[PDB]
């Protein structure tokens, strides 16, 4: 049976080892797409997720130089607008879209086996030498991860309501 | 087994460590599809234009020849602006040295070290290891040189200035 | 007259029992029948309301009941995968 959700089946195509594993898909979306996608996938939405909430959080507590100047009032998703009229975001694009190539050749070798989800080897400073640790690393970024796809929702929805941004709307 | 210059991805097959300028640098597959040689010769002739181009572009501003009509520092514009026979004549003479500097060969037939096509009049290549360094000194220096004068003609495209006139009046104060 | 190729991954599609093997189903081929018969409801239902509340069209809609009105062709084909895979035990 499943942890999570106690009435259901366990899902077959999760498995204990893979890192964040609550036994919850009660759709089972597991079944229809390939695990490995599905992993990599989550693990995108989550290091994206991570930095658009840390971003918001920011941008309501300072604003780099100069950037007051092109753009007033407008916190969350109005800057968006008035940074593409510029070459701000366009850049962006162009710069992730060249880190995306080489994550699509990452994709190809870990859907053949090869590669593991969300492995681009990137870890400079010595935080996963241990294995014991590297293993809580690993929850603990699924974890923040998974809260800050929710947290990202939470904050832009809340300035679609009322266009205050995420701190100033706690505030006010 | 895994590349040097990315540690994910795996290494490419066909380079083994062997080539000057093997960092293991071929995501995309380029390797697969066509001859090592050809591309390591293509590269240093790109990378040899390049740098002859960079340097040529720096000193159009700096210093030109006193005539009437070589007096437009900015390349793009020195293109239009310059006689079309006398551009049209280097064009020409183009054609005949490479037909001669490769003995006259295609894609298959030019496969001789790739890029060794002998125009070396003065003997800076004594020592082979000093030739070797020689080798990863140019390699380097064509890789920067390409790179390079991309980013100055497409500045000139923006600025419409040149080389050092785009650098030293960069508009710190408007997009 | 020569081996004509297939994708890799081709395997054998021809079935002569009452439903077809649940190979046929592709990415499919593990959904259980209850769900099947569920989601092809469901897409029924959004899909024909979407379709309705757009049925005089105009030069501005809302592109989302567009986008839901595209399940009702959709509902079909999750109904027969329903029928195969009830007939196949899952
Ligand atoms: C999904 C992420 C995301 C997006 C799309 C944006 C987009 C933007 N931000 Mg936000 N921001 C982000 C993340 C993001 N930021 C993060 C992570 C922070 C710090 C916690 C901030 C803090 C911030 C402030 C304070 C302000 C903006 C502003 C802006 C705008 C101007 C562009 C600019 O200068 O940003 C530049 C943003 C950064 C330099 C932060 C990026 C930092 C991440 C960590 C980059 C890391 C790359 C990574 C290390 C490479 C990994 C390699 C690996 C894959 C191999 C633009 C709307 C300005 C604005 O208009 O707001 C009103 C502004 O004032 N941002
Ligand atoms: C995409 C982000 C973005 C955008 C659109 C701008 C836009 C601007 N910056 Mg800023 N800037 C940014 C990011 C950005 N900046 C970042 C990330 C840095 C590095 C910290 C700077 C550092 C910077 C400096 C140091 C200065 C500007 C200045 C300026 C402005 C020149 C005209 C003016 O206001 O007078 C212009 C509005 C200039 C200005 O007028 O600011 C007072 C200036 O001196 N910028
Ligand atoms: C490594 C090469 C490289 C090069 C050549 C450029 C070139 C440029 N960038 Mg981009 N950029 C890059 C990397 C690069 N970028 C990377 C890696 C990032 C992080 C993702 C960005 C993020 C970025 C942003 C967010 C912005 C630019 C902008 C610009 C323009 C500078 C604005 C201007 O008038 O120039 C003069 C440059 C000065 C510094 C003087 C002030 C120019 C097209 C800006 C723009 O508005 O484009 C027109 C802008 O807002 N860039
Ligand atoms: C709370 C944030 C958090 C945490 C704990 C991690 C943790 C991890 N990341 Mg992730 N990552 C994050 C945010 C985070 N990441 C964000 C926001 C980005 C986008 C810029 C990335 C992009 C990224 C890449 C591209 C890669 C990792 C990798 C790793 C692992 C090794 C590096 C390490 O120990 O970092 C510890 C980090 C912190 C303590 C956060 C500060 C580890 C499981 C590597 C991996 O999976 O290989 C094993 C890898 O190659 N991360
Ligand atoms: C990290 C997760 C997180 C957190 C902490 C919050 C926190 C908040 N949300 Mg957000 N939200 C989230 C995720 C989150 N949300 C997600 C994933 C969505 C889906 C898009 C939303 C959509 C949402 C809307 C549409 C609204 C909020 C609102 C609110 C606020 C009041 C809710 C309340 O107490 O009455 C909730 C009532 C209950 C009965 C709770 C039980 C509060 C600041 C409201 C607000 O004031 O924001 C402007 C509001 O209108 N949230
Ligand atoms: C891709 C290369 C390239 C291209 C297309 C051009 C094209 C042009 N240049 Mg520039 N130039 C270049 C490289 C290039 N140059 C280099 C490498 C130099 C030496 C630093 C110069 C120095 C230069 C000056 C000083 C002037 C031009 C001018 C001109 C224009 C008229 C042609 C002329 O009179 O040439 C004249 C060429 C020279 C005086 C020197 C060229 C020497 C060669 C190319 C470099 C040494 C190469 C080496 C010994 C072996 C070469 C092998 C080769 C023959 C296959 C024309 C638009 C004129 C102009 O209108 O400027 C606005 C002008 O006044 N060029
Ligand atoms: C065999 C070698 C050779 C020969 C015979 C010529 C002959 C000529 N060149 Mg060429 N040239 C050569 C090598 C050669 N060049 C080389 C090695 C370079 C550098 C790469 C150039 C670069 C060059 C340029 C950039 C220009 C010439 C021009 C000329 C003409 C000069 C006389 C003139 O102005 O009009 C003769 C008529 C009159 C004086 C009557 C008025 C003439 C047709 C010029 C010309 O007129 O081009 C059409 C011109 O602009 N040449
Ligand atoms: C940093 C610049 C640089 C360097 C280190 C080299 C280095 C080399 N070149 Mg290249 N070359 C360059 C720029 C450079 N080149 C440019 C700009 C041109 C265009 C005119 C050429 C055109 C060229 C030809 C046409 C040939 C070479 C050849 C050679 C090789 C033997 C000679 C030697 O030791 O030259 C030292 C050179 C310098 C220190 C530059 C001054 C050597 C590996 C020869 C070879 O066999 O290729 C492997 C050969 O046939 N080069
Ligand atoms: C070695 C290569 C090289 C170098 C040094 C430069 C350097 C420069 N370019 Mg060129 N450029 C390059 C490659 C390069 N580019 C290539 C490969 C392209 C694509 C064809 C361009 C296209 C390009 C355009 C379209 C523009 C520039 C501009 C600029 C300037 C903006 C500074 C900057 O990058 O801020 C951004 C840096 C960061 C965010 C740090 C990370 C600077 C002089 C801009 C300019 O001249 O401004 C007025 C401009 O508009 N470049
Ligand atoms: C559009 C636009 C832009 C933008 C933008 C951006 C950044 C848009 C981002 C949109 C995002 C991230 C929306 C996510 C919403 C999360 C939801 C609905 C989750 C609900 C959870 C549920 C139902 C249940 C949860 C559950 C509960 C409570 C119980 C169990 C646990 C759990 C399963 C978690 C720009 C920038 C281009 C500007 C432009 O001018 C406008």
């Amino acid at each position: 049976m499943s942890e999570s959700v106690p009435f259901l089946k366990k899902p077959e195509a999760l498995d204990s080892s893979m890192a964040g594993y609550a036994g919850f898909d009660p759709l089972g979306l597991s079944s229809i797409a390939d695990i490995k996608f599905l992993q990599e996938s989550e693990i995108k939405h989550c290091r994206i997720a991570m930095l658009a909430a840390a971003g918001s959080i920011a941008q309501d507590i300072f604003t780099f130089p100069g950037v007051s100047k092109v753009v007033g009032t407008a916190k969350m998703t109005g800057v968006h607008d008035v940074l593409v009229k510029q070459g701000a975001m366009g850049q962006i694009l162009l710069w992730t879209s060249f880190l995306e190539v080489f994550g699509t050749i990452a994709l190809l070798e870990t859907l053949d086996g090869k590669r593991a989800p969300g492995d681009f080897k990137f870890d400079p400073l010595g935080f996963s030498k241990n294995a014991e640790t590297a293993k809580r690393y690993q929850l603990s970024e699924i974890k923040n991860g998974r809260l800050a796809m929710l947290a990202t929702g939470g904050m832009v929805h809340g300035y679609f309501i009322t266009g205050k941004g995420p701190l100033e709307l706690l505030t006010n | 087994d895994m590349s040097a210059s990315v540690p994910f991805l795996p290494r490419p097959a066909a380079l083994d460590g062997s080539m000057v300028g093997d960092v293991g640098f071929d995501p995309l597959g380029f390797t697969t599809k066509y001859d090592i040689k050809w591309l390591r010769e293509s590269e240093l002739k790109h990378g040899r234009v390049c740098m002859l181009a960079s340097l040529g572009c720096i000193v159009q501003e700096i210093v030109h020849l006193p005539f009437e009509a070589t007096s437009n520092p900015v390349a793009s514009e020195a293109f239009f602006q310059v006689p079309a026979g006398g551009l049209w004549q280097i064009f020409a003479g183009i054609g005949i040295v490479e037909h001669f500097s490769n003995n006259f060969k295609m894609s298959g037939s030019t496969m001789r070290a790739p890029g060794n096509l002998g125009f070396d009049p003065l003997n800076f290549g004594k020592n082979p290891s000093a030739r070797a360094r020689y080798e990863l000194a140019e390699i380097k220096n064509g890789r920067l040189a390409m790179l390079g004068f991309g980013g100055m003609i497409h500045g000139c495209f923006i600025t419409g200035k040149g080389p050092i006139g785009a650098l030293t009046s960069m508009d710190w104060h408007q997009s | 007259f020569s081996p004509v190729p297939s994708p890799e991954g081709t395997k054998e599609t021809y079935w002569e029992t009452k439903a077809p093997s649940s190979d046929v189903l592709g990415i499919g081929a593990g959904v259980s029948s209850g769900n099947f018969a569920a989601a092809s409801v469901f897409a029924a239902l959004v899909g024909g309301y979407c379709t309705g509340q757009v049925i005089p069209l105009t030069v501005e809609p809302n592109p989302l009941f567009l986008a839901g009105s595209f399940l009702l062709p959709y509902s079909w084909a999750l109904h027969v995968a329903a029928w195969i895979q009830k007939n196949n035990g899952k």
